[PDB]
């Protein structure tokens, strides 16, 4: 089934994660005015790679869903989410936490670098 | 560098006609509307009309 | 409790954005090896499939006055018209003093300036010249500022006039638009949508339907119809607005014709170049005209008035004819048969309304012109060869472009407007918005990562 | 040794897998007519990324050889392959199973999504 | 903090590795003369991918720091590095071992292929 | 100018370093570079 | 010249005649060149 993009979209997070592979894959599908066709294609590629590299920097290069060790806290958004996780959903969530993405990403980088150092020391002691 | 330039005029006899004009630059001429207004010493302001240089048509106060 | 950060990739979230959209076309090619059409539209991937996905519980805001795609339609249309004259002969050698006496004219519509307009042309070897003559329509011929027996082409002392190649004659080709990867186009499925505010029925497509590059003033023709009743779209900040767009839910058929029959002639210029002009005219004389059904014209305007008063909910409504300006803004302009028509529509908008089919044909009179200063540019005039024989043309009327003016009393006054080509395209692109997708984001979860 | 492409090619699968790193790496090596040089290079990049992303979707982003848990069955091609694995070889194999690639890929996606869900539940219960 | 590139640069290796994520990420950030803007962008992308693919070939696709099993030897550069590791530093190091990069890379490929074969046999015996 | 059919006698001032004597009668002059190359003018908008 | 073309040239000249010229301060010109000479002789460390 080709759901294109933004198929769900109106759904709960539950539930919405079921199509992460759809949006991940439909993202790579692409007289002097033709110069713009090439420019648009170059932009699509560069943007893809920047996000893929960032997942690698955070230690999540191989996954659509990735669990890490930066703790969640209340200096950020403030929701218990016992019901709201499955009732909000995504657009509203990003707006609610829109003032923290530049903060969280910084924590993710620090956490991954610490883990890499710990791995190197443990292997060195082998 | 938006500028408007106007010429002067003489005193006419009653029943006579007068022509006045305005030149303008610093912005594409055909991209905007122009207005004419009138005021006499001791009086308030009145609107006379609008002209669209792009085409064009006009509209005037009755 | 004990929540940790988790990251997801492929989240269905989007933002408004400015981007570049690309054309898409129909399955059938132009097939003339024309750079501005065959290589521009016929070599474009064809038949995109609009497999619309309807989104449950999605609300989005659609602003049709301000968006980022109407301007692209405008630029694409201009680009084609500039390229279409690229390989075609310039008429510079024709801008010579003309001697047109109209001695043999048989009608008042001719004798003003058309018959046997003569000139001295050097061709094909540079060494020799001959006296030639041809027929030109009167609206394009002006008196030389000298002796009244001398004539000049209307635009040749200020700009370049070029002719068109038969192969680039351009009729409408519907153009479909597609988003580049990472972008999506949203439609607003609301039959009563007026161009502003939220829509509660949102769906997405990989392509839009095709929109034809049709240019007109006063009347909107060949377009789609409103799903319900007549919808009048306007701005909602101040009442001092430039354009009121009336979209009908029923078409009115208009039939137009150019009843005479013309002979085409050709004056050689050089090695692959010739000037086309009118030769002998057949055979009696009738003016060009258009036919409108009376009951449909009157019913349609009564229904428009009923809705127009919603924006002006007070006194009555009066319509008026064109007040002034050049011909494109005062007449109904169209290009049936490849020739340009300027019809007098002043008899059609003289109705008044107040608070509390194939019969009685309404006819209007039309004129034609060959040298056109197109809506797209200045300084580069396009000429047009005559089309031999007569011209017949049938099209559908879908809407009106109205403006407002001052009345003589306390009622509202409306009349036909136009010239803003963007308001034709904006009348079909009102349904689309383009957004970008940003799939990466974070959320809390009851999960920790193993160190080992 | 630069073997270019399709060096073996006539060999058994055995045996042929020995050069997977050759073909994987030689694949990235790339007046108005010059517009085509850029178009060709853009196409080479986009095609590479689409295949790399797909291996990621199936859980094999880091490997030339990857083992997964979709079972083989007889609704697909029908060969015992005790000898034929090492006697066929690749061109003939793709022709024999040409009617199933659009089926197998669907199974690979389902298998990986199930494993990702299982991992998240196991970590959540930690 | 945006350190751009080559921030340290004059530092010991110690110490210098602290900014590997900076140089890794600042590397993807990008009238007929405009044809060159597209050409430059295409080159930046192709070069990035070639290095990323090579780390994958060696088994280090997900890491900035990666430990492998090719032994170090004296046929290459000759430094004890007990102090020099943290006193040399990088430009001088590459010059000292400039005659061996075409050798070491060959060893890295062989080591990874052997490990992949060993994994396949161990899984097959499961 | 402007109609190809008619011509007029015009005159203007040019600076002396750009005017050369025609290789003939001394009363006749030529533009300094026009017998060997193309001379073009500049648009006011491109003054740089 | 034609339909969007014209040749620009000089018309009446006003109104007396003076040659074009440029003004330089004397002490700065002389001091500057003396300092240049002082450094130039480093490349040519011999005669004047
Ligand atoms: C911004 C604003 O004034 N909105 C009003 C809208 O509420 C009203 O329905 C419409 C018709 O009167 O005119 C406009
Ligand atoms: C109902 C209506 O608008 N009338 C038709 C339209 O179907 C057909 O498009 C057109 C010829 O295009 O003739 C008119």
């Amino acid at each position: 089934v080709f759901l294109g993009f933004l198929g769900a979209a109106g759904s709960t997070m539950g539930a919405a994660s079921m199509t992460l592979t759809v949006q991940a894959r439909n993202l790579l599908s692409g007289t002097v005015w033709g110069i713009k066709q090439l420019q648009a294609r170059v932009l699509a590629v560069e943007r893809y790679l920047r996000d893929q590299q960032l997942l690698g920097i955070w230690g999540c290069s191989g996954k659509l869903i990735c669990c890490t060790n930066v703790p969640w806290n209340s200096s950020w958004s403030n929701r218990n989410l016992s019901e709201i996780w499955d009732n909000m959903t995504w657009l509203q969530w990003d707006k609610e936490i829109s003032n923290y993405t530049q903060i969280i990403y910084g924590l993710l980088e620090e956490s991954q670098n610490q883990q890499e150092k710990n791995e190197q020391d443990l292997l060195a002691l082998d | 560098q938006v500028q408007l330039v106007q010429s002067g005029a003489e005193v006419k006899k009653p029943g006579a006609s007068v022509k006045v004009s305005c030149k303008a630059s610093g912005y594409t001429f055909t991209s905007y509307y122009m207005h004419w207004v009138r005021q006499a010493p001791g009086q308030g302001l009145e609107w006379m009309g609008i002209i669209n240089p792009s085409g064009g048509s006009t509209s005037y106060a009755q | 409790e004990n929540l940790w950060v988790t990251v997801y990739y492929g989240v269905p979230v989007w933002k408004e954005a400015k981007t570049t959209l690309f054309c898409a076309s129909d399955a059938k090619a132009y097939e003339k090896e024309v750079h501005n059409v065959w290589a521009t539209h016929a070599c474009v991937p064809t038949d995109p499939n609009p497999q619309e996905m309807v989104l449950k519980n999605v609300t989005e805001n659609f602003n049709m006055w301000k968006n980022d795609m109407v301007d692209q339609m405008h630029e694409d249309v201009i680009s084609l018209w500039d390229q279409s004259l690229k390989p075609c002969v310039k008429l510079t050698p024709l801008c010579v003093t003309l001697n047109c006496t109209n001695a043999t004219a048989s009608n008042s519509s001719i004798i003003e300036g058309m018959k046997n307009c003569s000139f001295n042309i050097t061709t094909e070897l540079r060494d020799k010249r001959e006296k030639k003559n041809a027929l030109f329509y009167k609206l394009d011929i002006v008196q030389l500022d000298g002796n009244s027996s001398q004539y000049r082409l209307i635009n040749c002392n200020t700009s370049v006039i070029t002719q068109a190649c038969p192969k680039v004659s351009f009729d409408p080709i519907p153009i479909h638009y597609c988003a580049p990867a990472g972008y999506a186009i949203l439609k607003c499925n609301n039959k009563t949508f007026t161009g502003t505010g939220p829509c509660n029925n949102v769906s997405t497509v990989q392509c839009t339907h095709g929109i034809k590059p049709v240019v007109s003033t006063q009347l909107l023709l060949n377009g789609s119809l409103a799903e319900g009743e007549i919808i009048i779209r306007s701005e909602n900040i101040t009442k001092n607005v430039k354009t009121i767009i009336v979209h009908l839910n029923e078409s009115v058929k208009i039939e137009c014709t150019r009843p005479n029959n013309k002979t085409r002639t050709s004056i050689r210029i050089g090695p692959g170049q010739a000037f086309y002009a009118t030769g002998q005219v057949i055979g009696d004389i009738r003016e060009a005209y258009c036919n409108i059904n009376e009951s449909k014209w009157n019913e349609t305007l009564q229904r428009v008035s009923k809705k127009l008063k919603e924006y002006f909910p007070h006194k009555n409504i009066t319509f008026q004819p064109s007040s002034g300006g050049d011909l494109e803004i005062t007449t109904h302009s169209f290009n049936c048969g490849g020739e340009f028509f300027y019809c007098n529509t002043s008899s059609l908008f003289n109705r008044t309304y107040m608070a509390n089919n194939s019969t009685r044909t309404i006819t209007i009179h039309c004129r034609i012109k060959q040298i056109i200063n197109m809506w797209q540019e200045v300084g580069r005039a396009m000429y047009a060869p005559p089309i031999a024989g007569n011209i017949t043309c049938i099209s559908n009327i879908t809407g009106l472009l109205l403006t407002r003016d001052y009345g003589k009393n306390n009622t509202e006054t409306f009349r036909p407007g136009g010239g803003n080509m963007k308001d034709n395209w904006r009348s079909e692109l009102y349904k689309y918005k383009v957004v970008k997708i940003e799939p990466l984001g974070v959320a809390p979860t009851r999960c920790k990562r193993r160190v080992v």
